[PDB]
RNA sequence: GCUUGAGUCUCGUAGAGGGGGGUAGAAUUCCAGGUGUAGCGGUGAAAUGCGUAGAGAUCUGGAGGAAUACCGGUGGCGAAGGCGGCCCCCUGGACGAAGACUGACGCUCAGGUGCGAAAGCGUGGGGAGCAAACAGGAUUAGAUACCCUGGUAGUCCACGCCGUAAACGAUGUCGACUUGGAGGUUGUGCCCUUGAGGCGUGGCUUCCGGAGCUAACGCGUUAAGUCGACCGCCUGGGGAGUACGGCCGCAAGGUUAAAACUCAAAUGAAUUGACGGGGGCCCGCACAAGCGGUGGAGCAUGUGGUUUAAUUCGAUGCAACGCG
RNA sequence: AAUGCCCCGUUA
RNA sequence: CGGCACGUAGCGCAGCCUGGUAGCGCACCGUCAUGGGGUGUCGGGGGUCGGAGGUUCAAAUCCUCUCGUGCCGACCA
């Protein structure tokens, strides 16, 4: 397979679980890791360990493709903010842009109604 | 307690070697106040584990010690609306206490004759990383690893 | 909230700077505030309550800071 | 006859005021395609559900509907309801300045007329998201609910109907008088605007509070204070805003509106306690950290029950049961 | 950021 | 009028191909929980197969009859 040293990495990080997904600028992926795949299911599945768990597990399966410089792109809340691009900079990735790209609505389609838990 | 912190109270070295370790050992075998008794088993377990594994009676318990030593336990915290079994490093005095605690435990729950033998074969398994009390702090350290997801 | 690690950057200082851009510019609030439906009513009523709220910590600190407690 | 009330004219000011037509960005959904593989979603935890037929994630293009983040502010407008991207056309009202003008033309209003949130109804379109009804999965003793996954009317548009809301400032409209303070917004006169300034003068509005009023809470120049004009409404609670009748409406139902019967209370404000699966602080072997036990066995003792002629009487939550 | 729940006969 | 398929713990259902047991759910009993109940926790008792006959070493279990049961059909004039 080809090799590129500049590359994405989109992390999605919701209240429940974490995506991450190591791209090509193009947004070709190349490899993804998530919490609920890392071995936490449930109450383990929303929290910074399990985010930072699966960046690593990403990065070693993009490790094939010898990346070096990559800029992270982050959206939606919850623990994997943080957590999971603390464990990118360990793994070793040049980071180079920190972006949040959260899909804010301006006064778009409405959300569902409330919990009355 | 709830008030206060509390000062600690003083235990007296044993007259064979003047360890404190030893000293709180025996005082946590002994039961319903027969520290003669304690004394007299953890002296001839002591000195069969020592003519046994070579090097003296206060290296081979301080090596056991430290193979069954922890390092961090589990404890529940209720923080909100979800409960959490965080795991908490333990201190000196909490891990050495835990350590006797499980190998008396262990050498109890054996079922050899007598319990200076007891308490002698399972401090060479623990010595040899071996036994119910090693046993039991590889299970808490699994637990703790499986919970490290709280902090 | 876009930012670029400058030269000699330490990685940590740029993650600084990246939660204190996300801070100024909000994104998690109005994700919260987003998430779930609110009644026009309830706007209002919330908005005129921060008013009043604002209002008391604006005024009755003062004037009770104005007196002594001992 | 008069100009002080009322109204007209000139110049400007602000405004989500109303109607109609276009246009722009974000975002959701869907369609097609590219990278890529084992999970995605969701919950307190799960499952239904979506996925190897390649989901989710990511990237590109396209289709369409709805609402316009930041501005945004106990800010503004409107009689009320209510009104929020930008641009254009039509349009109503309010205010400020100097003068001119008509000269009581004014206020209120039973009937009557019109407007009137949302839901709902009829016809014809449209339909992304949300979501009554409905289905399934959970929770539960049960759960026709809260929770989760989907989801139809509806929410949207045009034309008509409905005419109700805690449609509230729970405070009818108009005019006059009555100490103040701190603001916000919008005009305007003067001083050098020497700056966002200093001196006033009008409209609207927010909070506090004085006399006074009020059952008290509280209102307090925007009065719930002192007065005047007109209208609407009330005469204990339930029955009952119900029945019959009348009018309206396609319908749902709307408006006017009793009686018999029954009770001796119902009710509002505040006060002292108690309680709260309300909040804050603090303590106790209360929890936690440890040791030793009870419940399993035999026996002693008391109790209940049963039996007996009697099996004396009493104690019988914690605070009775090796108790009198 | 919101897993357990429901009930106490009459008069005084 | 014939015929088909039932009869099992207190109740509703298993067990019938296998002839060589009698299950499940609720309920019922005792203890713990509770201030006292319900919910809930545990530990327990349970019927012995509708009734007769014979087959067989042995029958809920195979058949023969009989009871009570629900159902299916009485045609054409
Ligand atoms: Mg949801
Ligand atoms: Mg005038
Ligand atoms: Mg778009
Ligand atoms: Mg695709
Ligand atoms: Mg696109
Ligand atoms: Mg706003
Ligand atoms: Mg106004
Ligand atoms: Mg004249
Ligand atoms: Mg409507
Ligand atoms: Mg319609
Ligand atoms: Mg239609
Ligand atoms: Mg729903
Ligand atoms: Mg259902
Ligand atoms: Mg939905
Ligand atoms: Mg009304
Ligand atoms: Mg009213
Ligand atoms: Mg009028
Ligand atoms: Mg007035
Ligand atoms: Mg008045
Ligand atoms: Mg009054
Ligand atoms: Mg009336
Ligand atoms: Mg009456
Ligand atoms: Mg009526
Ligand atoms: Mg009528
Ligand atoms: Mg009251
Ligand atoms: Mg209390
Ligand atoms: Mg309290
Ligand atoms: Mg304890
Ligand atoms: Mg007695
Ligand atoms: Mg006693
Ligand atoms: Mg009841």
């Amino acid at each position: 397979r080809k090799q590129v040293s500049d590359g994405v990495a989109h992390i999605h990080a919701s209240f429940n679980n974490t995506i991450v997904t190591i791209t090509d600028r193009q947004g070709n992926a190349l490899g993804w890791a998530t919490a609920g795949g890392s071995g936490f299911r449930g109450s383990r599945k929303s929290t910074p360990f399990a985010a930072q768990v699966a960046a690593e597990r990403c990065a070693d399966a993009v490790k094939e493709y010898g990346i070096k410089n990559l800029e992270v792109m982050v959206k939606g809340p919850g623990p994997g903010r943080e957590s999971t691009i603390r464990a990118l900079n360990a793994a070793g990735f040049r980071i180079t842009n920190i972006t949040d790209v959260t899909p804010i609505p301006h006064n778009g389609c409405r959300p569902p109604k409330k919990r009355r838990v | 307690p709830r008030r206060r912190v509390i000062g600690q109270r003083k235990i007296l070295p044993d007259p064979k070697f003047g360890s404190e370790l030893l000293a709180k050992f025996v005082n946590i075998l002994m039961v319903d106040g027969k520290k003669s008794t304690a004394e007299s088993i953890v002296y001839s377990a002591l000195e069969t584990l020592a003519q046994r594994s070579g090097k003296s009676e206060l290296e081979a318990f301080e090596v056991a010690l430290e193979n069954v030593r922890p390092t961090v336990e589990v404890k529940s915290r209720r923080v909100g609306g979800s409960t959490y079994q965080v795991p908490v490093e333990v201190r000196p005095v909490r891990r050495n206490a835990l350590a006797m605690r499980w190998i008396v435990e262990a050498a109890r729950k054996r079922g050899d004759k007598s319990m200076a033998l007891r308490l002698a074969n399972e401090l060479s398994d623990a010595a040899e990383n071996k036994g119910t009390a090693v046993k039991k702090r590889e299970d808490v350290h699994r637990m703790a690893e499986a919970n490290k997801a709280f902090a | 909230p876009v930012i670029k690690v400058r030269e000699n950057e330490p990685f940590d200082v740029a993650l600084r700077r990246f939660k204190r851009s996300c801070e100024k510019a909000g994104v998690l609030a109005e994700v919260r505030r987003r998430e779930f439906y609110e009644k026009p009513t309830t706007e209002r009523k919330r908005a005129k309550a921060s008013a009043v709220k604002r209002h008391a910590k604006k005024l009755a600190r003062e004037n009770a800071r104005r007196t002594r407690l001992y």
